[PDB]
This record gives C-alpha cells, structure tokens and sequence, in this order.
C-alpha cells in the first residue's frame, strides 16, 4: 500500500501489423461453364430460370 | 431496391419450368394421371425449394 514502481528510461518500439483489404475479383460466364459450346444444354438451360 | 428486386425476382421464377412438361400445376395435373404427374410435380417442388 505504499510501494511503486516508476520507470526511468522507455524504448521506441516498431510493430507491424497486416490486415486485408480486398480479395480477387472473379466473374462466370454460366453458359461456358455449364454448357460449354453445347446448344441443347443451353436451351435445356434456359429452363431453370 | 434490394429487397423489393428479391422479391420481384422470387416471383418470376415461379414461370420456370425447371425441366418439367409446364410451369403450372393445374396443367400438369390435368394433363397426366397421378403417377406420371407426381414426377413432374417433384420437378417443380424442387426448382421452388
Ligand atoms: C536508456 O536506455 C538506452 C538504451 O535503450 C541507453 O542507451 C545505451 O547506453 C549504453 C551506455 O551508455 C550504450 O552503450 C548504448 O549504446 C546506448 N544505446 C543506445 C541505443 O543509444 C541509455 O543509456 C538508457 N538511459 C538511462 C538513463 O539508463
Ligand atoms: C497495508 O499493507 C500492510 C501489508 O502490506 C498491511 O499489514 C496493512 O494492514 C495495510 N494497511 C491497512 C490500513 O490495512
């Protein structure tokens, strides 16, 4: 209750830090990859709305 | 926007035939018996869940 301790020097000190921000932007063509060069697919396709 | 376009969107998929004979049930029921139509029911059960 009558005791501190008060420091007499410091230090400088450099952290890193890392955070994301973005990521890949990415686009499907649904068709190619569904029904790649395929006409019966894509009009099979056309059905699911 | 957002919202209301969903909606919008949860609506007009209810035309999508989803592989089936027809997009409506009535049709589908008066058109076929029973067994038959259950297939196609199950076909559209689907594409709306
Ligand atoms: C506070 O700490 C620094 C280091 O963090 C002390 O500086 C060092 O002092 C010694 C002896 O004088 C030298 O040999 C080192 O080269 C010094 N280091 C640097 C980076 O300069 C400083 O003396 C301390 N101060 C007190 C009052 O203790
Ligand atoms: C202060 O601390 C001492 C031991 O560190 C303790 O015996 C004492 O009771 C404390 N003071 C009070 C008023 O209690």
């Amino acid at each position: 209750n009558n005791s501190i301790a008060i420091p007499t020097n410091f230090t400088i000190s450099v952290t890193t830090e890392i955070l994301p921000v973005s990521m890949t932007k990415t686009s499907v063509d649904c068709t190619m990859y569904i029904c790649g060069d395929s006409t019966e697919c894509s009009n099979l396709l056309l059905q699911y709305g | 926007n957002h919202n209301a376009q969903a909606l919008n969107t949860l609506v007009k998929q209810l035309s999508s035939k989803f592989g089936a004979i027809s997009s409506v049930l009535n049709d589908i029921l008066s058109r076929l018996d029973p067994p038959e139509a259950e297939v196609q029911i199950d076909r559209l059960i689907t594409g709306r869940l």
